[PDB]
C-alpha cells in the first residue's frame, strides 16, 4: 500500500550540487524516520544518514558532515537530499527506506523505495572507439575493446547478429575519467580464423552512430 | 565500529532443496539483526527481524535463527525465483551492511577456457595500449585472476566483469584487462595472465610477447 | 488429604491492563475543565513487602493525557473568531519605527468591517517570521500558513495556563507509585505503594529542556530505553534545580480591528526604543550543573570523552528554546550554552542569550493547524526553575561520544514526568483449597 516514488538521477555533472526527491503516498507522514542508503558497484551498501519529518531533525554520517543536506515539507509530505560538490566515487544506486521504531528507540528498515541512480561524469555524448582484439593465433576467442562513448547503451553484435557461438557482450565498465568502456568475446574453431569472415557490429543510440569493424585480419 | 561479514560469498543448489547462509558479527550486537531478500534491480524485500521471526507476508520456507555472535538464514524450499542476493543488517548500534551473497544454480565442476588478447596496434596508435585475458565455461564463481608483466606482479590499475551465469549450462565467463598507456606498454617485452580455480589443478598462466 | 474447593473473596491479586483514568479540577480557574470534575483530598498507603515490574516506555496514560491536552486545547480554541479574511494581500515598506529589521512589518490590507459594503483600509503591525514573501515585487508579503490551513486567534480571558492536574482511578482499578529513590526507568521496585489520585501534574509546553517540573531525590538520574544503543530521546532528571529569568523589555501597544461580533486584536506601537529580548543564566550554577550531568552519565559509557554542541537543521522549535510566558512564545538561542567538551580521564556571572518572538504557532504536535498569539501590551518579565534536559545522541566514533540537545516532540516530556505511576485492575476472586466440606 505504501510507496516511497523517487525522481531525480540520471547523469549529473563532475563538482555540482545535486539534488534527490522523494514522495511518500499512503501511511502517517509524522509517524516514521527516513533514512538514505547509496549502494556503490562492487561495494556493499552504506548509510549517508536520516531524518525525522516531523521536526526536521537530521543526522549524518561522520564522514560526509559538511557535503550533505536533508529536509522535508510537510504539506505536499515531500523529503529532499542535496548534495554539494559531487565527485567521481559518487556513482550509486540510491535509496529511501522508511523505518520502523518504537517510542524510544529505532529498528529494522521495512519498505525500499524505486530508487535513482546516479552517475557522475563531466563528458559530452560520444560514439564508441572501436578496437578488434586479435584472434587467438581447439577452440580459439576473438574480441574487441569498447572504449570511450557516453552515454549508455551500445549495442554489439557479430557477423550482422548471425555468429552466436559464445557470445558474451560483459556490462559496460566506468572508467576513471568518466567514460565506459567494455569487452566483448566469441568462440569459433581455430581453424576458422584462416577460413571465417569476422565482423564486429557496434552501433550507438544516443550518438546513432555505427561502425561494422574488422576483427578478421590480424589472425596472426 | 560493527562489521557484518556474510559468509560465503556465492552458495549453490538445485531447487526444492535448503540453503544455509551465515553472517559473522564482529562483536556482541544483541539479536538486532535483520535479513533482506535483493531482486534482480528491484526494491529489496525485509525478510527476517530480531534474528528469528520471519515478516508479514513471507512464504513459511523461510527461516532464521542466532547463535550468539553468528546468524543463520536458513532456506527449506530453495526456489527458481529464490536464486539471488541476500544480506544480512544490524541495528544494535550505527548502521551497517554485509557484502550479501549470491545465491546460484548448482552444476558440475568446469574448468575456464583461458585466452590472452594483445593490445591492438590501432590502439597502439591511441596509444591506450591495454591487454585482455577471458575465461570461459568455467564454475564456480570462485575463480582469481593476476596480472603480471615481466613476471612483474601489476595491481589497482585492471578491472574485471564476470557474465551473468548463463542459462543452458549454468557456467560463467570473466573479462580482465590491464590497463596501460603506451610508454607503459613499452617497458616490458613477456607480458601473461596467471589464472586460478578450483576446477584447474594449478595456477594455469598464459603469456605472449611483444611485436 | 479431605481437601475441598473454597471461594474467597476481596482476594489482593491484580493484573496490568489498560483503562480509561479520571481527572480532577481546582477551586479556582480561568472560567469542561473550569469547574468540573471534583477535587478531591488523596491519601497514599505504603505496600510493605511488594515487589512490581515497572516501564515508563511501555505504559499507556502519557498517551492518553497527550489525547487529553489536544482536546483540552481544540475545546478551549473552538468558540473563537477565525482570521480568515485576513489572507489578502499586504503591501509593507517598515519603516516606522527607529529600526525596523528587527521587526519588519508596520503593511496596509483591505478589509470588510460592518456592512459588507467595500473593503476599508487599515494597517497593523507584525513580526517578519509570520511573514512570508510572496514573488515578484519583494514589498508583496503574505501570512506564513494561510497556504496550508486556517489561522484562528485565541481569546485573551480564556487563556490556558499549567493548572496542576490530578489524574484519579476509577472503582476497580489502582495506581502503583514505586516511591523507591533510584528507580531506572524500568525493572523491579521493592519499595511500592498505593494511592487513590495521582499529584498536580502541570501541563508543561517546552523544547530542548524542561522546567516548572519536580526534582529527583538522590542525584541527577539518567533514563533511556536499552532495547539498543540507537535511542531517540535520553530523558536528564536533575536533582537540582536552577534558576532562569526571561525578559521582553518593550512596551506595546494593543490595537483592535473590527470585523459581525468578533474584535480582531492587532499590535499599534511599540512604545520607547527597542531593546531586544533576553534571557540570562547564572552561569556558575550552569557550569557546575553540567559537569556533574557529564561525569555522571560517563558511568554508562566506559573510555570515551564527552562533547556538546546545539541541535543542526529543523524548525525553530528544535534550533531553539522554545517556550510560552505570559501570552507570548519565546524562542531562546542556546548555542552558547551548550558548548563544552571533556576528556574520559555560588552565583557569579551571567550568561545572556538572545531571542525571538513570533505570533503565529503551529500546534505543537502537528502541522495543518495554526493559532495566532495575541499581542500583550507592557513589558514581561518571567522567573521559572529548569528541571531537565531532553537530549539525543550522534554517532561519533572512537574515543569520542556526543550529545546534542532535541526533544521536539512533546510527549516525552510529559513521559518524563509520568514514569512513577502505572495502573493495575483488581481481580478479587481466587479460589484456594480447604479441610473442610459443604452442609448437605
Ligand atoms: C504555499 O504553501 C507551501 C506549503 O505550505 C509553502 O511552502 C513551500 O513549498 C515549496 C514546495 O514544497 C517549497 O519548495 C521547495 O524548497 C526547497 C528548499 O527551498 C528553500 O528552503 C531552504 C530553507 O530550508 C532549509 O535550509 C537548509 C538547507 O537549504 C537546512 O539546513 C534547514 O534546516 C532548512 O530545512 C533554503 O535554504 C533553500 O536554499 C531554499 O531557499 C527546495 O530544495 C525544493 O526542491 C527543489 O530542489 C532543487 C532546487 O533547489 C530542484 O531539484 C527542484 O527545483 C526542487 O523543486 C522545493 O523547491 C518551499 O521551500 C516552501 N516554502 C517554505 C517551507 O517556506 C509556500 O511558501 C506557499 N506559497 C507561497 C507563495 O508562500
Ligand atoms: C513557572 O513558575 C513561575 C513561578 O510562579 C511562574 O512565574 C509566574 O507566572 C505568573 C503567570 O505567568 C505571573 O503572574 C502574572 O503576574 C502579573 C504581575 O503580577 C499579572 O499582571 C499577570 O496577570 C495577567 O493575567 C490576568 C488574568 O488573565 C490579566 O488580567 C492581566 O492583565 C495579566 O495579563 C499574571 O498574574 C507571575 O508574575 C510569574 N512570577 C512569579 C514570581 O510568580 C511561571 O509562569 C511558571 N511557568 C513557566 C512556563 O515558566
Ligand atoms: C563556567 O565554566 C566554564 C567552562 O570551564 C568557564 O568558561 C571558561 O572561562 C575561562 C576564564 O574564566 C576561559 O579562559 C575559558 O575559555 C572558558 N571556557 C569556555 C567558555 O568554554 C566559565 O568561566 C565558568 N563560569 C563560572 C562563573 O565559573
Ligand atoms: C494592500 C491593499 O489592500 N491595497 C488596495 C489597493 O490595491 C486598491 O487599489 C485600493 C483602492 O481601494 O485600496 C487598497
Ligand atoms: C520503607 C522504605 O524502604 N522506603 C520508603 C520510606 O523511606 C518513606 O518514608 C515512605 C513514605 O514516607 O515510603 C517508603
Ligand atoms: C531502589 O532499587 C535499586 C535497584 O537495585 C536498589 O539498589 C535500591 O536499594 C532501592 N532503594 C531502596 C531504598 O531500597
Ligand atoms: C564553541 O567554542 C569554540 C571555541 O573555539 C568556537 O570555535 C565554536 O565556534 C563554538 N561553537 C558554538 C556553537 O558556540
Amino acid at each position: 500500500q505504501v510507496r516511497l516514488a523517487q525522481y531525480g538521477g540520471g547523469v549529473k555533472r563532475l563538482g555540482a550540487t545535486m539534488t534527490l526527491s522523494c514522495v511518500a503516498s499512503g501511511y502517517t507522514f509524522n509517524d516514521y524516520y527516513i533514512h538514505w542508503v547509496r549502494q556503490a558497484p562492487g561495494q556493499g551498501f552504506e548509510l549517508l544518514g536520516y531524518i525525522d519529518p516531523a521536526n526536521g531533525r537530521p543526522d549524518y554520517a561522520g564522514a560526509l558532515r559538511e557535503r550533505l543536506s536533508f529536509y522535508r515539507d510537510k504539506s505536499m509530505e515531500t523529503l529532499y537530499m542535496d548534495l554539494r560538490s559531487l565527485r567521481y566515487d559518487d556513482t550509486a544506486m540510491y535509496y529511501c527506506v522508511r523505518n520502523v521504531g518504537t517510542a524510544g528507540s529505532l529498528l529494522h528498515y521495512d519498505h525500499w523505495g524505486s530508487g535513482s541512480p546516479v552517475i557522475v561524469s563531466s563528458a559530452s555524448t560520444k560514439g564508441p572507439s572501436v578496437f578488434p582484439l586479435a584472434p587467438s593465433s581447439g577452440t580459439a576467442a576473438l574480441g574487441c575493446l569498447v572504449k570511450d562513448y557516453f552515454p549508455e547503451p551500445v549495442t554489439v553484435s557479430w557477423n550482422s547478429g548471425a555468429l552466436t557461438s559464445g557470445v558474451h557482450t560483459f556490462p559496460a565498465v566506468l572508467q576513471s575519467s568518466g567514460l565506459y568502456s567494455l569487452s566483448s568475446v566469441v568462440t569459433v574453431p581455430s581453424s576458422s580464423l584462416g577460413t571465417q569472415t569476422y565482423i564486429c557490429n557496434v552501433n550507438h543510440k544516443p550518438s546513432n552512430t555505427k561502425v561494422d569493424k574488422r576483427v578478421e585480419p590480424k589472425s596472426c | 565500529e560493527i562489521v557484518l561479514t556474510q559468509s560465503p560469498a556465492t552458495l549453490s543448489a538445485s531447487p526444492g532443496e535448503r540453503v544455509t547462509l551465515t553472517c559473522r558479527a564482529s562483536r556482541s550486537v544483541r539479536n538486532n539483526v535483520a535479513w533482506y531478500q535483493h531482486k534482480g534491480g528491484q526494491s529489496p524485500r525485509l525478510l527476517i527481524y530480531d534474528a528469528s521471526t520471519r515478516a508479514a507476508g513471507v512464504p513459511a520456507r523461510f527461516s532464521g535463527s542466532a547463535s550468539g555472535t553468528e546468524f543463520t538464514l536458513a532456506i527449506s524450499n530453495l526456489e527458481s525465483e529464490d536464486f539471488t542476493v541476500y544480506f544480512c543488517l544490524q541495528y544494535n548500534n550505527w548502521w551497517t551492511f554485509g557484502q550479501g551473497t549470491r545465491v546460484d544454480i548448482k552444476r558440475t565442476v568446469a574448468a575456464p577456457s583461458v585466452f590472452i588478447f594483445p593490445p591492438s596496434d590501432e590502439q597502439l596508435k591511441s596509444g591506450t595500449a591495454s591487454v585482455v585475458c577471458l575465461l570461459n565455461n568455467f564454475y564456480p564463481r570462485e575463480a582469481k585472476v593476476q596480472w603480471k608483466v615481466d613476471n612483474a606482479l601489476q595491481s589497482g590499475n585492471s578491472q574485471e566483469s564476470v557474465t551473468e551465469q548463463d542459462s543452458k549450462d549454468s557456467t560463467y565467463s570473466l573479462s580482465s584487462t590491464l590497463t596501460l598507456s603506451k610508454a607503459d606498454y613499452e617497458k616490458h617485452k613477456v607480458y601473461a595472465c596467471e589464472v586460478t580455480h578450483q576446477g584447474l589443478s594449478s595456477p594455469v598462466t598464459k603469456s605472449f610477447n611483444r611485436g | 488429604e479431605n481437601l475441598w474447593v473454597t471461594v474467597y473473596y476481596g482476594v489482593p491479586v491484580w493484573k496490568e491492563a489498560k483503562t480509561t483514568l479520571f481527572c480532577a479540577s481546582d477551586a479556582k480557574a480561568y472560567e469542561t475543565h473550569a469547574c468540573v470534575p471534583t477535587d478531591p483530598n488523596p491519601q497514599e498507603m505504603v505496600l510493605k513487602n511488594v515487589t512490581e515490574n515497572f516501564n515508563m516506555w511501555k505504559n499507556d496514560m502519557v498517551d492518553q493525557m497527550h489525547e487529553d491536552v489536544i482536546s483540552l486545547w481544540d475545546q478551549s480554541l473552538k468558540p473563537c473568531v477565525k482570521l480568515t479574511p485576513l489572507c489578502v494581500t499586504l503591501n509593507c515598506t517598515n519603516a516606522t519605527a527607529s529600526n525596523s529589521s528587527i521587526i519588519e512589518g508596520m503593511c496596509s490590507f483591505n478589509i470588510t468591517t460592518e456592512l459588507r459594503d467595500k473593503r476599508e483600509k487599515k494597517n497593523a503591525l507584525f513580526y517578519k517570521l509570520d511573514i512570508v514573501q510572496l514573488d515578484g515585487n519583494s514589498s508583496q508579503y503574505r501570512l506564513i500558513n494561510c497556504n496550508t490551513s486556517v489561522i484562528t486567534q485565541a481569546c485573551p480571558k480564556v487563556s490556558f495556563d499549567p493548572i496542576p492536574i490530578h489524574y484519579c482511578a476509577p472503582a476497580g482499578y489502582a495506581i502503583l507509585k514505586c516511591n523507591n529513590k533510584t528507580f531506572t526507568g524500568t525493572g523491579p521496585c521493592n519499595n511500592v505503594s498505593t494511592v487513590q489520585c495521582t499529584h498536580g501534574i502541570k501541563p508543561v509546553v517546552s523544547t530542548q529542556l524542561l522546567l516548572n517540573g519536580s526534582l529527583a531525590e538522590g542525584e541527577i538520574i539518567i533514563r533511556s530505553e536499552n532495547i539498543t544503543k540507537n535511542v531517540k530521546t535520553i530523558i536528564v532528571h536533575l536533582n537540582e534545580s536552577v534558576k532562569i529569568e526571561c525578559t521582553r523589555p518593550n512596551n506595546k501597544t494593543r490595537t483592535s480591528i473590527r470585523i459581525p461580533g468578533q474584535w480582531f486584536y492587532a499590535t499599534g506601537q511599540v512604545i520607547g526604543d527597542i531593546r531586544e529580548a533576553y534571557c540570562n543564566i547564572n552561569e556558575s550554577k550552569w557550569n557546575e550543573t553540567l559537569q556533574r550531568v557529564s561525569k555522571k552519565l560517563k558511568e554508562y559509557f566506559p573510555h570515551k570523552n564527552i562533547t556538546f554542541q546545539p541541535s543542526s537543521g529543523g524548525d525553530l522549535e528544535i534550533t531553539t528554546h522554545s517556550f510560552n510566558c505570559g501570552g507570548e512564545f519565546f524562542y531562546c538561542n542556546t548555542s552558547s550554552l551548550f558548548n563544552r567538551t571533556y576528556m574520559a580521564n555560588n552565583s557569579t556571572r551571567t550568561i545572556t542569550i538572545h531571542c525571538r518572538i513570533k505570533q503565529i504557532i503551529n500546534m505543537w504536535q502537528e502541522v495543518g493547524r495554526a493559532m495566532y498569539a495575541p499581542p500583550i501590551a507592557g513589558n514581561i518579565t518571567c522567573i521559572s526553575n529548569i528541571t531537565g534536559l531532553l537530549l539525543t545522541r550522534d554517532y561519533g566514533k572512537n574515543n569520542t561520544e556526543t550529545f546534542r540537545p532535541g526533544g521536539g516532540n512533546m510527549k516525552d516530556n510529559w513521559r518524563s514526568e509520568l514514569y512513577k505511576y502505572k495502573v493495575v485492575k483488581i481481580e478479587p476472586l481466587g479460589v484456594a483449597p480447604t479441610r473442610c466440606k459443604r452442609r448437605v
